[PDB]
RNA sequence: AAUUGAAGAGUUUGAUCAUGGCUCAGAUUGAACGCUGGCGGCAGGCCUAACACAUGCAAGUCGAACGGUAACAGGAAGAAGCUUGCUUCUUUGCUGACGAGUGGCGGACGGGUGAGUAAUGUCUGGGAAACUGCCUGAUGGAGGGGGAUAACUACUGGAAACGGUAGCUAAUACCGCAUAACGUCGCAAGACCAAAGAGGGGGACCUUCGGGCCUCUUGCCAUCGGAUGUGCCCAGAUGGGAUUAGCUAGUAGGUGGGGUAACGGCUCACCUAGGCGACGAUCCCUAGCUGGUCUGAGAGGAUGACCAGCCACACUGGAACUGAGACACGGUCCAGACUCCUACGGGAGGCAGCAGUGGGGAAUAUUGCACAAUGGGCGCAAGCCUGAUGCAGCCAUGCCGCGUGUAUGAAGAAGGCCUUCGGGUUGUAAAGUACUUUCAGCGGGGAGGAAGGGAGUAAAGUUAAUACCUUUGCUCAUUGACGUUACCCGCAGAAGAAGCACCGGCUAACUCCGUGCCAGCAGCCGCGGUAAUACGGAGGGUGCAAGCGUUAAUCGGAAUUACUGGGC
């Protein structure tokens, strides 16, 4: 990084909202593309960046689901893009996810610019869009506070004219900086793991340089690049500051994002990716310390000790740290949920492994069983379950934690009878002559003796029996015949208590 | 490859003069022989019948200043030869280059010679030698290069040389700043207080 | 993978289809000998001889019997031609 | 298999798969093995100045 | 001159001597982990999942085999925009060459792997009943004809792969005739079998004026040999278990027929009732074997990484074709498992090649450069191809060498530690003073790995020829991937470079403090319950050194499987 040479650049944008703007459409019908509806869920639940040629200059996008659950892919996708859109719906108006997307653009000093997504529906009317945002510091319309509202069709496909000068403006407004040959640095939009490739990932560059044999150092992982892939391009040359290229011959799968620095010779960047590794060893250890010494006992103080476990294997990066931070808010004090061993990408020999010595459920965002794989799994008793969406993951989980709940509510009498001239009996003891006076005593539910409203003796009847009949029920006012083991003194007066036990069962929330 | 510590820790350890501090001063006068190697050496000297068969490996080893690994390859190197193994141990010792440069006077110490011999000023049969292990036979001559001749280090070292033994089996020389390696030493002309067959039994477990 | 040997494929096939024909037909005159051997016919046998030696030793120079195998049938064939009569 | 735990105190439990390296020493009743600590994911000992190769405690900075 | 060399200690008991096991000192490894880490040379580097694979590359090459213009490099002709000297754009295989196709040779070599195989194997020593391209020695033919066909056109079935119908065209493709022993088949007489031309140049009788012919180079055909390789057979040796003792119908042998290049139950019909086996058959478990490596005084034991020989295997199972050689790693056909493509009819793929990824596992690497060199494949040669090989990158994995200063220096400093507070120790260590510049860093110079090949000449050898070609001199241009090569010289300045285990005995090397059967050490006997040289820290010390230590594996010690060499 010398010279202080300064060229200009394509800004990156990316885009936020509720989910449901049609924030894909925007994207897609520029690209000319529209892939959108065409995967599982029919909304987007990943993170890409594409760049197209249009007058005037260049650009690139890139585009984050607007979500509870990710709360780090819109915070990170923020302070990289130099210029950040916000779609917004005049039906919709504003959301909690929409004013979630604003402390975003407003925290990371990113200037924004803004589009209405629906002209087609009469109901939608721009006027309730300003007035509304008005409130809010941001979007403020031709009140000297030089933002500009852009009016879409989205499906109409109308201009979007208005919109892509103002973007192409707000960029040209603000001096563009960046530099064609020197040293090469940026951030990682998106890291999966791949079969045959092997790890790779989506970064942005911000000096924008590139060599197939310059070494490269991703966060503590390093390695020489192996290949380079651009979009749908399959191999480039060359990659300038602007346009993203896919990343490829890493050591490993890095962080879902970070800080990346090329360097000139491997060795010089062995020491410092071995450091940052030792670094992240020691706090993992020292938060190991700290939570299991926390609770200052040798147990937990209630009876939620039962928990359940799961095992998570996903095929990007990105999500294993964004959706787990939403797996955890599902968590309650009553049961309580834990990740274990969470992967870059697909299964293993010592995941199927993981799972086996503590029960748990084995899912993946998006996985396939490895040849090895399917031979543990169908062996032992286990369970293999991918889902497409993180939505019908995050339902079934709760639906395992509402199912480990065992609660009976209800502990009322089945019938109370009162016993007189007590018999004698060989086997139990002892023969206590009754007589109900309300309900219907039953023989293997549970009973309470009580006298004079303290309860003298409990347990569970073992024989109820009228003469020699021994019949297993006896409704009230009907002469009755009862003997227990353990019970020592049979007294009159005295009333016994028969109760029936049920369980109301639970749900999480 | 060197021990870079005190020299005189080792003569002292040693209980005997390893000719470490030869220099410009000799025959000590300021020494506190043995009484304590260490803050607890003035213990009694008693010591184990195998630890005095390692403590004269480390005399000999000591003084030439030779590591466990590259002694081990003149041992290896002793046993092949013919005649006596014990004899042509420090045969092989005295083989050495740096130590033909410390006999001759020209390093003033040992350690010096080995100094020397590493900056190439040394020369054999007129082609220079770096190494200070290499092997010096019959009828190979030495000498310093015209590069940092006739210097007060070198000098110091030649005059104070003619106050030693002065070893029958080369020359000295030092008129024209040469030397020629005549014959292998004898058993009588070496060795006599450091023994061999101590040394030598060490490595036959 | 189109690699190397794909012209030479087509040419063994094409080998086949013309060795497996001169193979047969080679053998059809040597299937005549048996037919006066097993029956009563000694002027046949000799007749059928004939008419086998220049077929059989032509396959031989043209290197697809391998000589030795070529000389084997006239061996046997010499003896039992002979034998009842 | 069961494995004794060398060094003063530890964090190791239930998950974080840890490096065993083996080898014989009698205390317990049937113990054939010994984990190491400072590996994978298992700590080394804390404020331990003397036999840092055993254990897995780095060189502190001087 | 050449397998010339042999260590024990600790521990049963109150103590001793035997017997006896366990443990340790030794060396070594295709190593790993922990801590630490400067450079160079050489060697080694998926031991587990014979688990599965993305992309590129790993075998092509000849116009001097023959039809050919599909590209573009000239020449030639013609038509044009015009500049009177040139470009532009359609034809033309005349040519330097060459896409695709036909044909020849090599895809059976090189490379990788240790799943099978306890004997179609390997090792060692023999035998006769066989083949063997390319390469050689010996003696002769290379005469004269015919019929196709790919490519390319005219259509047409197809998404793709890949065809179909009907014409056209050559050959070192293919098929007849003639020619035929020294060959094959026979007791003999006899019967019967082959081919190809192409290229360089040229006087003479010369051509239907393609060239015959003379001559040189190369290739084809037949036979007897040489060499090499391969097949087959016999003997011996090459794991464990008797808690496997009986095992065999083509099983053992003969005769006849067929079969293999060749002997043979190799395979059939018939006949006989044998074969193997306590000297371990059969069955089961495990495993490539050997030259050797490791250990050992030797005998042995363990082991089969790299290097090299042989065998087997090439996604699984089975089969055959082409060919001198395969029952074929990157060939074909079929079935099975599985990946990709598709308009859903139907095709395409096999990293146990080099890199590399998924994954296994404690763990082992770069999707590199170059045919410069060695050695193959093709070719007359140039030259092309060559992940073989030569090199680089990476990892202290191993071995070896060097450096991280040297010399002087008492105030035996300061500080730390101990102290019976006299001091001792750290300690010539540091500071200071006097010197040197290796290996790194920077700037210069500069071997060897390179001989050939190519273009002109001279003489000699072939020859009708001072053509041509080959061989041998001479001269002139050159051909280095590695390579900021090795190495040498100069510059600056001790500058950039020492950690690790252990100190109760065994076992080299001791005190204080903290903790008090708590926390912990341990290879073995054992230490700690308030004087711990055994724990933890500090000081000091010892061993070793870019390594150190722990664990795992093998042998030694272990005369503790004892043949050498032990007892009852
Ligand atoms: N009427 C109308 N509908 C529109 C318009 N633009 C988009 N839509 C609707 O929006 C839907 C697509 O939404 P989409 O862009 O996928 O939402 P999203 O960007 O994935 N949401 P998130 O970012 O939170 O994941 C379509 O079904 C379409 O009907 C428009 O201009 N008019
Ligand atoms: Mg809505
Ligand atoms: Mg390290
Ligand atoms: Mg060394
Ligand atoms: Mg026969
Ligand atoms: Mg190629
Ligand atoms: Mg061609
Ligand atoms: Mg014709
Ligand atoms: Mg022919
Ligand atoms: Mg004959
Ligand atoms: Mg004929
Ligand atoms: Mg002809
Ligand atoms: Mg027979
Ligand atoms: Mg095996
Ligand atoms: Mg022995
Ligand atoms: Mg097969
Ligand atoms: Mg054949
Ligand atoms: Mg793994
Ligand atoms: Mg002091
Ligand atoms: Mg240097
Ligand atoms: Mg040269
Ligand atoms: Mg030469
Ligand atoms: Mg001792
Ligand atoms: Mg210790
Ligand atoms: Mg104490
Ligand atoms: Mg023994
Ligand atoms: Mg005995």
């Amino acid at each position: 990084d010398t010279g202080a040479a300064a060229e200009p650049r394509a800004p990156v944008v990316t885009i936020m909202g509720h989910v449901d703007h049609g924030k894909t459409s925007l994207l897609d019908y520029i690209r000319s593309t529209k892939v959108a509806s065409g995967e599982a869920g029919g909304i987007t639940q990943h993170i890409g960046a594409y760049h197209v040629e249009t007058e005037n200059g260049m650009i690139t996008f890139l585009d984050t689901p607007g979500h509870a659950a990710f709360t780090s892919m819109r915070a990170r996708g923020a302070q990289a893009t130099d210029i950040v859109v916000l779609v917004v719906a005049a039906d919709d108006g504003v959301m909690p996810q929409t004013i979630e997307a604003i402390q975003h653009a407003k925290a990371a000093q990113v200037p924004v610019v803004v589009a209405v997504n629906k002209i087609d529906k009469p109901e939608a009317d721009p006027d309730r869009v300003k007035n509304e945002l008005s409130q809010y510091g941001i979007l403020p319309e031709e009140w000297g506070g030089e933002s500009q509202f852009v009016h879409v069709s989205a499906k109409a496909g109308t201009g979007i004219d208005e919109l892509l000068d103002a973007i192409l403006l707000q960029a040209e407004v603000l001096e563009l900086k960046a530099v064609r040959k020197g040293m090469a640095s940026g951030a990682v939009i998106e890291s999966f793991l791949d079969k045959g490739r092997g790890p790779v990932a989506t970064v942005l560059v911000r000096e924008g340089t590139l060599h197939k044999g310059d070494i490269v150092l991703c966060g503590f992982e390093y390695g020489r690049v192996r290949a380079m892939r651009n979009e749908l391009g399959q191999e480039v040359l060359e990659a300038g500051p602007s346009i993203p290229v896919e990343i490829l011959g890493l050591s490993g799968v890095p962080a879902a994002g970070d800080e990346v620095t090329v360097v000139r010779d491997e060795k010089k960047a062995r020491e410092v990716a071995l450091y940052r590794q030792g670094k992240f060893r020691e706090v993992k250890l020292a938060r190991q310390q700290k939570s299991k010494l926390e609770n200052m006992f040798a147990n937990m103080t209630e009876g939620e000790v039962h928990e359940v476990n799961i095992v998570l294997k996903a095929d990007v990066q990105g999500s294993v740290e964004a959706i787990s931070d939403s797996l955890l808010k599902l968590s309650t004090d009553e049961v309580k949920v834990k990740i274990i061993g969470s992967g870059v990408g697909g299964i293993t020999e010592t995941d199927a492994t993981l799972a086996a010595a503590s029960n748990a459920i084995l899912v993946g965002f998006n996985v396939r069983a490895d040849a090895s794989a399917r031979k543990v799994i169908e062996a032992e008793s286990l369970d293999l379950r991918y889902y497409s969406v993180i939505y019908n993951l995050i339902d079934e989980v709760k639906a395992a934690m509402s199912g480990m709940l065992s609660p009976e509510l209800k502990q009322q009498i089945i019938g109370l009878a009162e016993v007189r001239d007590v018999f004698k009996s060989p086997k139990f003891g002892a023969i206590a002559g009754c007589m109900v006076t309300e309900g219907v005593v039953k023989r293997h539910n549970p009973i309470r003796v009580l006298r004079d409203n303290v309860v003298i003796y409990e347990g569970e009847l073992e024989s109820l029996r009228r003469f020699k009949d021994d019949v297993n029920e006896v409704r009230n006012g009907m002469e009755c015949g009862i003997g227990v083991k353990n019970y020592n003194d049979v007294r009159t007066g005295d009333v016994i208590e028969v109760f029936e036990i049920i369980e109301i069962q639970r749900t999480i929330a | 490859a060197r021990y870079l510590g005190p020299k005189l820790k080792l003569s002292r350890r040693e209980g005997t003069d390893l000719f470490l501090k030869s220099g410009v001063r000799a025959i000590d006068t300021k020494c506190k022989i043995e009484q304590a190697p260490g803050q607890h050496g003035a213990r009694k000297p008693r010591l184990s019948d195998y630890g005095v068969q390692l403590r004269e490996k480390q005399k000999v080893r000591r003084i030439y200043g030779v590591l466990e690994r590259q002694f081990r390859n003149y041992y290896k190197e002793a046993a092949r030869l013919k005649g006596n193994t014990g004899e042509n141990l420090l045969a092989l010792l005295e083989g050495r280059l740096d130590n033909v440069v410390y006999r001759m006077g020209f390093g003033a110490t040992r350690a010096e010679a080995r100094q020397l011999v590493s900056h190439k000023a040394i020369m054999v049969n007129g082609r220079v030698v770096n190494i200070a292990s290499y092997q010096v036979s019959p009828n190979d001559v030495v000498s310093i290069r015209e590069k940092a001749k006739k210097q007060s280090r070198v000098k110091a070292a030649l005059e104070l040389a003619e106050q030693r033994e002065k070893p029958t089996w080369l020359e000295v020389d030092a008129g024209k700043m040469e030397g020629t390696f005549k014959r292998k030493p004898e058993r009588s002309d070496l060795s006599a207080d450091i023994n061999e067959h101590l040394i030598v039994e060490l490595y036959s477990k | 993978n189109i690699k190397s040997a794909k012209k030479r494929a087509i040419q063994s096939e094409k080998a086949r289809k013309h060795n497996a024909s001169r193979r047969s037909m080679m053998r059809t005159f040597i299937k005549k000998v048996y037919a006066a051997i097993e029956a009563g016919d000694k002027a046949a046998a000799q007749k059928a001889f004939n008419e086998m030696q220049p077929i059989v030793d032509r396959q031989a120079a043209k290197g697809l019997i391998h000589k030795n195998k070529a000389a084997r049938h006239k061996a046997n064939l010499t003896a039992q031609i002979n034998k009842l009569a | 298999v069961t494995s004794y735990i060398g060094g003063e105190g530890h964090n190791l439990q239930e998950h974080s798969v840890i490096l065993i390296r083996g080898g014989r020493v009698k205390d317990l009743p049937g113990v054939r093995y010994h984990t190491v600590r400072g590996a994978l994911d298992c700590s080394g000992v804390k404020d331990r100045k003397q036999a840092r190769s055993k254990y897995g405690v780095k060189r502190p900075k001087a």
